[PDB]
């Protein structure tokens, strides 16, 4: 489960 | 072209596009310069796996921690693998390659995650027409600053997504152009030579100075 990602 | 990008961003900034008697950036527009490719979705997991991305044609790419890349194509089966020196290979999902089987399953986590949980960027915008069978561009290198994340592709492109105001900046050095996306999500494609002649607003000028600084960082992290 990612720590960071693009606009959700 | 990373060095050519410096020479284009030097001339526009040396003309000071915001400090003009009258700003007319609408006259610098050129819709026929819209890029073919840009990064619509990304996932940072470099603390374990790598950065994964999604291009505007729904293609999904992933850059591993050992500087190796594996791209999945638009049909959902064709796999292209790039090594830690820029060597390319071609294979398929159904005909399973055992040596890469770990990276296929990892790619699938990125691919599922983006289709299910993330929002597509530049969505309404109609992309530029290209060669149907030509190769996809992969991700060369990336880094995160306080204000933006910088994405440098293998076709000469540099994209800079800003964190607070959701704005995006696509730099195309081949035909000298920049594609802007504002917070209200409206797209404009500009010619840099015309952006000198006619000038632009403060936020476009301050982000064209900031982009130049990121280009200098991209030459220095090598």
């Amino acid at each position: 489960d990612p720590p960071l990602h693009s606009t959700a | 072209h990373l060095s050519d990008m410096l020479q284009q961003l030097h001339s526009v900034n040396a003309s000071k596009p915001s400090e003009r008697g009258l700003v007319r950036q609408e006259e610098a527009e050129d819709p026929a310069c819209i890029p073919i490719f840009w990064v619509s979705k990304w996932v940072d997991y470099s603390d374990k796996y790598g950065l994964g991305y999604q291009l505007c044609d729904n293609s999904v790419g992933v850059l591993f921690n050992d500087s190796t890349r594996l791209i999945l194509y638009n049909d959902g089966d064709s796999l292209q693998y790039i090594e830690r020196d820029g060597t390319e290979s071609y294979l398929t999902v159904s005909s399973h390659p055992n040596s890469l089987m770990k990276k296929i399953t990892l790619l699938k986590y990125f691919r599922n995650y983006m289709s299910e949980h993330l929002l597509k960027a530049g969505a309404n915008i109609t992309p530029r027409e290209g060669d149907e069978l030509a190769r996809l561009p992969y991700l060369r290198t990336w880094f995160r600053t306080r204000s933006a994340i910088i994405l440098h592709l293998s076709n000469g492109s540099v994209q800079i997504n800003f964190f607070q105001d959701h704005t995006k900046l696509i730099l195309c050095p081949l035909m000298a152009a920049v594609t802007y996306i504002d917070e209200k999500r409206d797209f404009r494609t500009y010619r840099l030579s015309l952006l000198e002649e006619y000038g632009c607003c403060k936020e476009l000028a301050s982000r064209l100075r900031y982009a130049r600084t990121m280009v200098d960082k991209l030459l220095s992290s090598r």
